[PDB]
């Protein structure tokens, strides 16, 4: 009731999900996630130029 | 199906590996982007893919710890200076061996490499090593956690490959040794729990320039053991 | 852990590469291909030469004129190209092509003086002679002109046009007074004119705006659409003979006009912030048709100064198998379409040099050596010798050495002691050398030649620095 | 920040510490990590140290 | 300046210092090899011991000392040892 869960594979096999609430998202509906594309690999030890 | 079929590579594939427990594979190209893919029979994804610039990988590996298996340490050399080691814990941390402490001048390259165990022999702080190749006769074992020249081994004549064999001693304790090979093809077996000096040297029925050594049968650098009673 | 630390005008003077190619007569003035100057023609003596960018001689010429003559001007398209001569049969044909001509139509037989198409249309020509009329000739029909646009006091000379504004012509005659007519009227009058004192030498638009007018020894500015003048500049030896704009190049300065005055030097004024030049270079004298390229030259750009003599001075700038490349295909992907992207690169720095190098690893006695050599720069000599004094103990520099390798300290101190920055530093220098090394020259008696030429010599500098001092002291007292 | 390895008895350096080590020990259990204490001596008024580790992979320090 | 150990069967190389600095010329030894003193144009001598029960389990040398005590160079040394003299 006004709970709806979707899962999907975030890496090859690990399965994410998302407690969407149900009734006042609109009739056509995108769910934007996080995801890495080109995110540049950023250590705890560097600054901009190393 | 074609593992490299759901994202695909470009150059060619100098290196591919298999976790040694997990279903993982690990591919890795001259285009300097070491993919992993998950594998199954029916359709088969890409976990993660790192890509580092200006370093095209030539080899590269996975390394568990014998000791607590927690580790999961990729390990990637090419044709420059350097090498990368990483703990993967599905933004990546990884770090770049480039502290040669003893030899400085006998590498060019780090395009070949293996990684293996050994144990203390008198504790049992069983750990990794690095096994890189040199120019001259040169191969050089280093820590794999920290990242110490243990020491090295020079053979007489041009190296051109070589190999690890473990073998047991216990219930609970191992040796390894180090098999390598001219292109004249005489091989040096020596074993390096202790210091790294040669208990067995014969020659090859033949061969002119041999290329390829390696060991198989039991334990080795692609099947490896996960307790260290099973190796 | 952390690494080891180390110790306008000039875009206007990276312009070379000035030849020179004197003609057989005067340069009138010059014309620029409108959409691409990549070429340009110089009027030369019965002849109009056209050069490239790249060769920088003339790549085409016409020369079956009969007499001098005067005006060569590209339509704006940059196809054909007109030129008007002194005879006054002002003959328009094609460019990149000289052996053809298209027509040749008379004007009157006062020498046409100017002669230059519309800035926009196509086909329609404004001609000027000694007639006090001058001409809006229209090529389709080159019968007779649309316009005999009269109203002129004595001698219209110099013609433009406005170029956003189209119906406004701004032509000017030797009385001052620049008339700007309006296509669509009467061609007997101006709605109003711009009240210039000498004959003007040329006029052009430099805005929809703002026009700059120049005659005798002064230019001005003139506003159109209020009937203002907001500027002149009149710091030449003669009048302001040709002028040019150009808009949005590659500068500290975003738009340039430069005024030629026959006097050497050419100036680059900027509408940026009223009209002030950077810097003006001189030429071989009377500069009488100068001008650089407009904007779209695309780097390579070229300045051309025809002199009255006749001498074009032309300064420009410009800025194993398959199987193996199969093998080593994978180098420019670079990490686009996947997940993360490491890097962690050194920089390959500056060239450090042997010197540098000698001090990262305390290597002062050849330090001082690169120091004291004519390869190395002087005021590197300067620096390396402050940094060094700063850094380290001389004492241990100098801990073992002898007068030969003592002599080019010595023998750069000779001149070294005249500098306004290192003078005391480098008396401090023969201070500690000749405070500790006493014994070697009196061992070796060869370098007290050098020490009393040295003194005689800072006595000379100290007689200058008390006069120099005792002169600012004058300052003091007439403050 | 120098260590010799002894079976050649030779070093590998750390240049630029900025200050002047007083005390340094590895501790991992495997040994990875190198504790160590800086002083940096440009004021002589107080005993004003710093204490930081470093990787033994490239040597680069965590939690100065 | 590599002084290099190779051991005489298996033919093989057993240890490396590259701790002289020019070229090396001379050395020599003792009776049950406890040492080995080398010296060469870097006008040093220095040693190598084998004395320790760990140096002579593991067949392992250690680049005890070193020291110049010269002008120019060393072209030969040679040693000897008794019970009266060493």
């Amino acid at each position: 009731k006004d709970l709806l869960n979707v899962s999907w594979l975030q890496n090859a096999t690990m399965p994410y999900f998302k407690n969407l609430q149900w009734r006042e998202i609109p009739n056509e509906y995108t769910v934007e996630i996080s995801l890495n594309w080109n995110n540049k690999n950023k250590s705890a030890d560097r600054d901009l130029h190393g | 199906k074609d593992a490299n079929a759901s994202h695909p590579s470009h150059s060619a594939i100098q290196s591919l590996s298999f976790h040694p427990s997990k279903p993982l594979l690990l591919t890795g190209g001259y285009d300097k982007t070491l993919r992993i893919y998950h594998i199954d029979g029916k359709t088969n994804h890409l976990v993660t893919s790192l890509h580092l610039v200006g370093s095209p990988i030539q080899t590269c590996t996975f390394y568990t710890s014998l000791s607590n298996q927690n580790q999961q340490n990729i390990f990637t050399a090419g044709r420059r200076r350097y090498m990368h080691s990483w703990d993967l814990s599905l933004t990546a941390k990884i770090e770049k061996f480039s502290r040669l402490y003893g030899h400085e001048s006998t590498q060019r390259s780090f395009e070949n490499f293996k990684v293996a165990h050994l144990q203390n022999s008198q504790t049992n702080s069983v750990h990794g090593i690095v096994l890189l190749q040199g120019n001259n006769g040169w191969i050089n074992i280093l820590h794999s956690t920290s990242g110490l020249w243990l020491m090295g081994c020079k053979i007489e004549g041009v190296i051109t490959d070589f190999c690890i064999d473990y073998q047991p001693i216990s219930r609970g304790k191992f040796r390894t040794i180090l098999i390598a090979v001219n292109a004249y093809g005489e091989v040096w077996e020596f074993d390096l729990n202790k210091n790294g000096h040669v208990i067995r040297r014969w020659k090859d029925q033949g061969g002119v320039g041999i290329t390829k050594i390696q060991v198989g049968g039991g334990t080795t650098t692609t099947c490896p053991a996960l307790q260290i009673s099973k190796i | 852990s952390t690494a080891r630390p180390r110790i306008e005008q000039r875009y206007w003077r990276q312009y070379t590469s000035a030849q020179l190619v004197k003609e057989h007569n005067s340069v009138t003035h010059i014309s620029f291909n409108p959409q691409h100057p990549h070429d340009f023609a110089v009027t030369s003596s019965t002849r109009v030469q056209i050069f490239s960018s790249r060769t920088r001689q003339v790549i085409k010429t016409f020369s079956r004129f009969k007499d001098v003559v005067y005006s060569a001007s590209f339509r704006s398209d940059g196809k054909l190209l007109c030129a008007g001569d002194a005879t006054g049969l002002v003959s328009v044909y094609d460019s990149y092509n000289p052996r053809t001509i298209l027509l040749s139509i008379n004007a009157s037989t006062h020498p046409t003086h100017v002669t230059k198409f519309h800035t926009q249309d196509n086909k329609i020509l404004a001609t000027a002679s000694d007639d006090r009329v001058t001409r809006l000739w229209d090529i389709s029909n080159a019968y007779e002109p649309q316009l005999e646009l009269t109203g002129a006091t004595d001698y219209v000379r110099t013609l433009s046009f406005i170029p956003a504004a189209p119906h406004l012509v701004a032509t000017g005659s030797y009385d001052g007074l620049i008339r700007l007519y309006d296509t669509r009227s009467s061609g007997s009058t101006p709605i109003y004119s711009l009240n210039h004192d000498q004959p003007v030498e040329n006029v052009i638009a430099v805005s929809p705006t703002q026009i700059v007018s120049c005659g005798g020894n002064n230019f001005k500015v003139w506003d159109l659409t209020s009937n203002k003048k907001l500027y002149e500049r009149g710091n030449f030896n003669k009048a302001v003979t040709c002028l040019d704009y150009v808009e949005n190049f590659d500068s500290p300065m975003q738009s340039a006009l430069i005024a030629s005055s026959l006097d050497g030097h050419v100036k680059v004024f900027d509408p940026l912030d009223n009209f002030q030049v950077k810097f003006g270079w001189k030429f071989s004298g009377p500069v009488l048709s100068c001008a650089v390229s407009p904007s779209t030259a695309q780097g390579n750009r070229h300045l051309v100064a025809g002199l009255s003599s006749g001498l074009l001075a032309i300064r420009t700038k410009k800025k194993k198998s398959n199987n193996f490349q199969r093998m080593m295909r994978g180098s420019e992907y670079q990490g686009d379409q996947e997940h993360i992207i490491h890097n962690d690169k050194v920089r390959s720095q500056r060239r450090m040099r042997a010197f540098e190098r000698n001090i990262n690893q305390f290597k002062w006695s050849e330090a001082l050596d690169n120091a004291f050599v004519p390869g190395m720069a002087k005021e590197l000599t300067l620096t390396v010798l402050q940094e060094l004094r700063k850094r380290g103990k001389v004492r241990v520099a100098l801990y073992g050495r002898d007068e030969s390798t003592l002599e080019p300290l010595l023998n750069w101190c000779l001149k070294g002691i005249e500098d306004v920055r290192s003078a005391s530093i480098v008396a401090d220098w023969v201070a500690v050398v000749l405070e500790l090394y006493g014994n070697t020259l009196e061992s070796s008696p060869v370098l007290q030649e050098l020490m009393i030429d040295l003194k005689t010599k800072v006595r000379h500098e100290i007689h200058k620095s008390k006069e120099a001092q005792r002169i600012e002291g004058m300052l003091q007292l007439l403050t | 920040m120098s260590l010799w390895q002894l079976e050649t008895n030779s070093q590998q350096f750390l240049p630029r510490l900025n200050g002047i080590i007083i005390d340094c020990q590895v501790l991992g259990p495997q040994g990875n990590y190198y504790s160590l204490i800086l002083q940096m001596t440009e004021n002589n008024s107080n005993s004003d140290y710093q204490f930081l580790l470093l990787n033994a992979s490239d040597l680069t320090s965590k939690l100065s | 300046g590599s002084i290099k150990f190779w051991d005489f069967q298996f033919a093989t190389l057993n240890q490396s210092f590259k701790a002289h600095d020019a070229d090396v010329l001379c050395l020599t030894t003792d009776t049950d090899n406890n040492y080995v003193f080398s010296a060469g144009v870097d006008r040093k001598i220095f040693q190598f011991s084998q004395n320790t029960n760990k140096s002579q389990k593991n067949n392992r040398w250690v680049n005890s000392s070193n020291r110049l005590l010269h002008g120019n160079d060393i072209r030969a040394i040679c040693a000897y040892q008794s019970k009266g003299a060493d």
